[PDB]
C-alpha cells in the first residue's frame, strides 16, 4: 500500500508453488486493473468509482463552463519569460486543454488495443508523446458552457511502445465546432513490430499550397522550467502523479518526477506569439503541433529558437525546437494566420 | 504572397485600380477604359490659353514651425482668399503635420508664398513653399462640376450590370469619405449632405423596402455615385490613415501590415505612412510598412540573414 | 539609553508602520539574526499555515516557491542562494514578508527592552501596506495570526486579480509610477484630460500622496508609457516657451521614477478582489467583516500621506518612530515633517538601533519656523522695534 | 566656513536694473530648507517689494 498524493494504492500479490525455487511473484491483472483505476482517478478526478465521466459507444462527453479569466490567470503561471518580450493580446489554443482532461482519461480508461486494454498494463508507464491542435476562426470571449467529445481510437504496439491515439472536438452552445485536438499517448514498456505512423504537420491546417523559403531567425527565448509542478497542476487540469509526487516517481521507475508535456508546449506557443514592439505584426495561431521527445526535470533551462519555413496564401508557416544543453525535447510546427 | 480579405485603399486616382485589383468588382479592359475616358474628359473641362498656359498652379505647403494645425489651416486658407479675392482651396490633407497640397489661381499662390515667406523669415528656415512641378489643373474643387455628370454616363456606359456588394463591404475606403463603404443611412446621407447628388435622394427618402427590393441595385448606384464625385471632391487622406493607425479598441480599423505598390524610384505614400508613424501621437504602434519595389524580398518572404 | 529614557519617562512619540517595495528579507535576516526570535516566529507561521489547511490548493495556484520565509532566513545566514528578486517582490509572498518583518521588529524592539504596553504610543501612522499591521498592534499580541493568514490571503487574492487584469507588470516596466516635482492638483488635472479622449481605453488613475509635491500612479503600463509621453511634450512646449524670451517664471518638468512592486494597488479596478477574499475567509475558519474592510483598505481605498502626518502632529508627537522594512519610510516622510521639528527615528536598522540606544548618539531635530518668526523690543528712549536676527 | 555669519540677498527677477528671468518664489521654495539647515546664514530678500 502506497500514499501517492493523500489517498492510498493497494497492490496485491499472489505467490503460486513456482515460487518455492526461484520462482518470481505474479502479479493478477485484475489486481492490475483496480491499482491503475484508482491511480486513474488520483490522476482525473475525486474518485474511481463513478466520478470518472462515463464512456459511451466510443465516446466520452462533459459539458464544461468556460471563462475567460482563467486563461489570463493559465498564462501569469506559463509565460514565465526574459525582459524584453511581452504576452500576447489574444488566447493562446493551449487553454481549451484545461477543461478536457476528464473526458480523455475516461476514454484512456476503456481504450483498448486488438484484443487486449492499455488501462492496466503502462498507466505508470504513460507519456504523452505528441500533441496536435486545429482551431476553427470562433473562440469565445464572454463566460459561457461548452462541451468535449473525445474518442479513443483502437491502439497499436509500434517499436517504442503502446501508442494509443485519442482525438477530442470541442463545439459550444449553437453547435458550432470551436476547436479540434488529436494527441498520442505512448505506453513506454511493452512493443510490437508496427509502423509508427507520422503526425500531421501544423495541426492539419496546411492548405497544400507551401513554398520552402529559406530560413530566417524570429527569436531565442531561455525560459526555466520551474520547480514544483503542482501550479501548473491546478491550473490545467492533469493531476497525474507522476509530474507531482516523489512515490509515484520511484513507483514508475523515476529518479524525480517530469514536468508536463503541455506546459512545455504552452511555453513554446507564447514564445511564438510574444511581441516587443519593434516592427513585426502579432501572432495569431491557427494549427499547430508539437511532438515530445525527451524528458525534462523541474529547474531545467529550455531555450526556444524560432524560425520561419514556408508561405501559405500570405500566412506563413513557422517552426520551434526546443534545447536543455545539446539535445532536443521538443520539435513543434505552426501556421499562424495571416 | 497575397492575403484575400484585405481591405482596398489608395490615391485618388489610383482608387480605380484600388477597386479593380484587390477585389475584382470589375476587370482591367473596363478598368483601362474608365481610366482613359476620365483623362481624356479631365483634359477638356478649363478654358485655357492657346499656348497650353492656364490661370491655375497648386502648391505643397508646409505647416512647420509656423503655427498651424487642423484648427487652423482651413480658416488660414479662408482668410487669405478673401484677401485676395480668388479662389484658394485645399486638395490633398496629404501629412497632418507638414505636407498639405492648395490649388488655386496664380494670384492667389503669390499670396501664398508672399505670407509664408514672410513667416519663414520670422520663424526660421524652412522652405516651407513649393509650388507644383508642371501640372496645371485645379483637381478635386468646385470647378470641376460638369465633367462629373458626363463623366457618370460614361461610368453607367462602362461599368457591368451585376455589382457583388459584399466584395467592398467592408473592404473599401473612398477618398471623398474616409469611412468604409457600408450600407448605412448615415453613410449615403454622409456623402448626400456633402456633395449634392441627384440621384441619390430616392435611397435618401427611403431604403428599408429597398434593402428588401434593390440590394445590388442600390448598392451600384450609391457605388457609382460615391465613385463618380471624387473627380471633383477632395480627399481626407489623413483621416484614412487615422482609420488605418488608430486600433480596433477605441474604434478604428486596426492593420498590422501597410503595404503600398508603387515603383522604388519614388516611394511616396510609403514616405506618408512612415512620417504618420514617426509623428508624435503615437511611437509604440508596430505597423510595418512595406514598398512593393523596396521592400520585395521580405514582402514575397524570400530573404535570409 | 537617554532617547528610550526619555520616552519611558513620557514624551509624545508616534510609532509609523512601512509601505511596499522595500526589500524585506535581508532586514528581516539581520534582524532575526541580532535577536534570535526564531523558535516564536516559527511556531507563528507553523499555527497560521495550521490555520490555512483547507485552501491551500488556490492559494499555491499563485506562488511558485511556496513561502517558506524563515527557511530563506537560515539560508542567507548560512550563505546559501537566495530566492531570486521577481519571485520575492511578488505579492503573494512580500505582504506576509512585510507583516511578518514589523512584527518581528515591534517584538524585537520589546525585547530590547521598549515596551509599548508600558508606554503608549500618540499616534498610529499607517502607509499602503501598514493598515493590517496597525490593527494588530492596536489590538494586542493577540490577534497577530489572523492577521498573518489574512494577509497571505490578500497577497495571492492581490496577484490573480492583477493577472486576470492588466494592471501587473510585463516586462521590466512596473504598474507604479512615481510623480515628484510637480503640483498634484495640476497632476489630477491633465490625467483627466489624458483620460478624456477616445484613444485611450483605461484610464491610469491617480493613488496616492506622498508629500506636497510627488503622488505615484497605477494602471496598465504602456499606459502609463503613453501619458510619461504626454507630459514630456507638454514639458518641451514650456521649455520652448521660457526659451523664446516669455513669462519665464516656472517650468512644468516632473521627474518619473520607477516603483519596485510588482503589482498596481489602490485603484478600483481590484474590485474583485474583496470578494474573493471574502469566498476564502468564509472558507477558513476566520471572520469576513474585517477580512473584507482591510481588503477594501489595502486594495481600493486610497491613502493620503499628508493628512495621515498632520494627523499625527495635530495629535502632538514630537519623536516619530518608524518600524518598516528599510529606511524609505524615513526617506519618504523627511520632506513632509521637514520644517515642524518631528525627530523621526529607523528601527529594523543597525544605525537606526544606534541612534536608538546609544547615549552619545541621538539625532538632530532641527529647528521649527515659528520660532524664526520675529519679535518686538522696545528702545531705552521709548521707541518700540522690530527684532530679526539680521 | 562653519563660525563666521554669511549674509544671503536672494534677488529676484522683477528687481530694476538688470533683469533675472528666475521667480522669488520659486527660488526660495527650492531653497529655504537648506537655508535654515545651516546656522550662521542671513537670508535678506528682494525684488518686486
Amino acid at each position: 500500500s502506497v500514499p501517492v498524493s493523500g489517498t492510498w494504492v493497494d497492490i496485491r500479490f499472489t505467490l503460486p508453488a513456482n515460487t518455492v525455487d526461484g520462482g518470481t511473484p505474479v502479479i493478477a491483472t485484475e489486481d492490475a486493473t483496480s491499482a491503475m483505476r484508482t491511480v486513474l482517478a488520483i490522476a482525473a478526478g475525486v474518485d474511481s468509482p463513478e466520478f470518472l465521466p462515463a464512456v459511451a459507444n466510443g465516446t466520452a462527453t462533459l459539458t464544461v463552463d468556460w471563462h475567460p479569466e482563467r486563461v489570463a490567470d493559465h498564462t501569469g503561471v506559463t509565460a514565465t519569460f526574459g525582459e524584453p518580450l511581452a504576452p500576447s493580446l489574444t488566447n493562446v489554443p493551449d487553454a481549451l486543454v484545461g477543461p478536457c482532461w476528464p473526458a480523455v482519461f475516461a476514454a484512456i480508461g476503456s481504450a483498448v488495443t486488438d484484443t487486449g486494454e492499455p488501462v492496466v498494463e503502462g498507466l505508470l508507464s504513460l507519456v504523452h508523446l505528441d500533441h496536435a491542435a486545429r482551431v476553427v476562426g470562433q473562440l469565445p470571449t464572454v463566460p459561457a458552457q461548452l462541451t468535449v467529445t473525445a474518442t479513443a481510437a483502437n491502439a497499436t504496439d509500434t517499436d517504442m511502445g503502446r501508442v494509443v491515439p485519442v482525438s477530442v472536438v470541442v463545439t459550444g452552445a449553437d453547435g458550432a465546432v470551436i476547436a479540434t485536438l488529436e494527441e498520442r499517448f505512448a505506453i513506454l514498456g511493452r512493443t510490437g513490430s508496427a509502423e509508427l505512423a507520422d503526425p500531421a504537420r501544423a495541426g492539419g491546417a496546411v492548405s497544400a499550397n507551401a513554398t520552402d523559403t529559406p530560413r530566417r531567425r524570429r527569436r531565442d527565448v531561455t525560459i526555466t522550467a520551474p520547480v514544483d509542478m503542482r501550479p501548473f497542476a491546478v491550473v490545467s487540469g492533469d493531476h497525474n502523479p507522476i509530474h507531482t509526487d516523489r512515490a509515484a516517481a520511484l513507483l514508475a521507475g523515476l529518479e524525480s518526477p517530469i514536468v508536463h508535456g503541455m506546459w512545455l508546449s504552452a511555453a513554446a506557443q507564447h514564445a511564438v506569439t510574444a511581441t516587443d514592439g519593434q516592427a513585426r505584426p502579432p501572432a495569431r495561431l491557427v494549427g499547430w503541433t508539437a511532438r515530445f521527445l525527451g524528458m525534462v526535470r523541474p529547474g531545467d533551462e529550455v531555450d526556444f529558437r524560432v524560425e520561419r519555413v514556408g508561405i501559405d496564401q500570405g500566412a506563413e508557416i513557422v517552426d520551434v525546437a526546443a534545447r536543455v544543453g545539446s539535445d532536443l525535447v521538443m520539435s513543434a510546427s505552426a501556421r499562424l494566420a495571416a | 504572397a497575397f492575403v484575400e480579405g484585405a481591405i482596398a485603399c489608395g490615391h485618388s486616382v489610383g482608387e480605380y485600380t484600388a477597386l479593380a485589383c484587390v477585389t475584382g468588382i470589375y476587370q482591367l479592359e473596363a478598368l483601362l477604359e474608365m481610366v482613359f475616358h476620365r483623362g481624356s474628359k479631365m483634359h477638356d473641362i478649363v478654358p485655357r490659353d492657346e499656348l497650353g498656359r492656364s490661370n491655375y498652379r497648386l502648391a505643397a505647403i508646409r505647416p512647420s514651425q509656423i503655427d498651424l494645425d487642423d484648427a487652423d489651416v482651413p480658416a488660414f486658407v479662408a482668410g487669405i482668399a478673401e484677401s485676395t479675392g480668388e479662389f484658394l482651396e485645399i486638395v490633398n490633407f496629404n501629412l497632418r503635420g507638414s505636407q498639405y497640397a492648395i490649388a488655386g489661381t496664380v494670384r492667389g499662390l503669390e499670396a501664398l508664398e508672399a505670407e509664408v515667406e514672410r513667416r519663414r523669415e520670422l520663424t526660421g528656415g524652412r522652405r516651407s513653399f513649393i509650388l507644383v512641378p508642371g501640372i496645371d489643373v485645379p483637381f478635386h474643387s468646385r470647378v470641376l462640376r460638369v465633367g462629373v455628370a458626363e463623366f457618370r454616363r460614361s461610368l453607367d456606359r462602362v461599368m457591368p450590370r451585376d455589382a457583388d456588394p459584399d466584395l467592398i463591404i467592408g473592404r473599401y475606403i473612398p477618398n471623398l469619405v474616409p469611412r468604409l463603404f457600408t450600407l448605412d443611412r448615415d453613410f449615403i446621407q454622409e456623402i448626400r449632405d456633402l456633395v449634392p447628388a441627384e440621384p441619390l435622394d430616392e435611397i435618401l427618402a427611403d431604403y428599408d423596402t429597398w434593402l428588401r427590393e434593390r440590394p445590388r441595385e442600390m448598392a451600384r448606384t450609391v457605388f457609382i455615385e460615391l465613385l463618380a464625385w471624387q473627380f471633383a471632391s477632395p480627399v481626407r487622406w489623413i483621416e484614412t490613415q487615422d482609420l488605418l493607425f488608430i486600433e480596433e479598441a477605441a474604434g478604428g480599423l486596426g492593420v498590422e501590415r501597410f503595404v503600398e505598390i508603387g515603383v522604388k524610384s519614388s516611394p511616396t505614400v510609403a514616405g506618408l505612412a512612415t512620417n504618420t508613424l514617426k509623428l508624435p501621437e503615437y511611437a509604440h504602434s508596430t505597423v510595418e510598412v512595406l514598398n512593393a519595389e523596396r521592400d520585395a524580398a521580405v514582402l514575397f518572404a524570400t530573404d535570409t540573414d | 539609553h537617554a532617547l528610550v529614557d526619555r520616552l519611558m519617562a513620557g514624551e509624545p512619540y508616534a510609532v509609523a508602520f512601512g509601505g511596499q517595495g522595500s526589500a524585506w528579507l535581508e532586514t528581516l535576516e539581520e534582524l532575526v539574526s541580532a535577536t534570535g526570535i526564531e523558535t516564536e516566529l516559527a511556531t507563528l507561521v507553523g499555527e497560521a499555515e495550521l490555520l490555512l489547511d483547507p485552501v491551500t490548493d488556490e492559494l499555491i495556484v499563485v506562488r511558485p516557491i511556496g513561502f517558506e520565509p524563515l527557511q530563506w532566513v537560515r539560508a542567507l545566514a548560512a550563505e546559501d542562494p537566495v530566492p531570486s528578486d521577481k519571485h520575492l517582490t511578488s505579492a503573494a509572498v512580500s505582504v506576509p514578508g512585510v507583516l511578518l518583518t514589523q512584527i518581528a521588529a515591534t517584538r524585537a524592539l520589546a525585547r530590547q527592552g521598549m515596551d509599548l504596553v508600558a508606554t503608549p504610543p500618540v499616534a498610529m501612522a499607517g502607509h499602503s501596506q501598514g493598515v493590517l499591521a496597525v490593527e494588530a498592534l492596536k489590538a494586542g499580541g493577540a490577534r497577530d495570526v489572523e492577521l498573518f493568514a489574512l494577509a497571505q490571503l490578500i497577497g495571492a487574492a492581490g496577484t490573480l486579480v492583477a493577472r486576470r487584469r492588466g494592471i501587473s507588470v510585463l516586462g521590466d516596466r512596473p504598474p507604479m509610477v512615481s510623480v515628484t516635482n510637480a503640483d498634484p492638483e495640476r497632476i489630477g488635472r491633465l490625467l483627466d484630460e489624458f483620460a478624456q479622449d477616445v484613444r485611450t481605453v483605461l484610464p491610469p488613475v491617480l493613488s496616492i500622496r506622498n508629500g506636497r509635491r510627488a503622488v505615484v500612479i497605477t494602471g496598465t503600463p504602456e499606459q502609463l508609457s503613453r501619458f510619461e509621453l504626454y507630459c514630456r511634450q507638454i514639458s518641451e512646449k514650456e521649455e520652448a516657451d521660457r526659451k523664446n524670451k516669455v513669462r519665464g517664471g516656472d517650468v512644468f518638468s516632473p521627474v518619473f521614477e520607477p516603483v519596485q512592486v510588482e503589482v498596481g494597488f489602490h485603484t478600483p479596478r481590484l474590485s474583485d478582489g474583496i470578494d474573493i477574499v471574502a469566498g476564502w475567509a468564509e472558507k477558513a475558519g476566520l471572520d469576513v467583516a474585517l477580512a473584507r474592510e482591510l481588503a477594501d483598505a489595502i486594495l481600493i481605498r486610497k491613502v493620503d500621506w499628508v493628512d495621515e502626518i498632520t494627523r499625527v502632529h495635530a495629535a502632538g508627537a514630537r519623536w516619530i518612530l518608524d518600524l518598516g522594512p528599510g529606511d524609505i519610510l524615513t526617506r519618504l516622510t523627511a520632506p513632509v515633517i521637514r520644517g515642524l521639528g518631528i525627530g523621526i527615528v529607523p528601527a529594523a536598522t543597525r544605525g537606526g538601533q544606534r541612534n536608538l540606544f546609544t547615549v552619545g548618539a541621538t539625532p538632530e531635530v532641527a529647528r521649527a519656523w515659528s520660532s524664526y518668526a520675529p519679535t518686538v523690543v522696545r528702545l531705552p528712549d521709548g521707541r518700540v522695534k522690530l527684532s530679526t536676527k539680521f | 566656513v562653519p563660525t563666521k555669519p554669511v549674509i544671503m540677498h536672494v534677488e529676484g527677477g522683477r528687481a530694476g536694473g538688470h533683469h533675472s528671468w528666475e521667480d522669488l518664489d520659486d527660488l526660495l521654495l527650492a531653497t529655504y530648507s537648506e537655508l535654515r539647515s545651516r546656522a550662521n546664514i542671513t537670508v535678506c530678500v528682494g525684488g518686486g517689494i
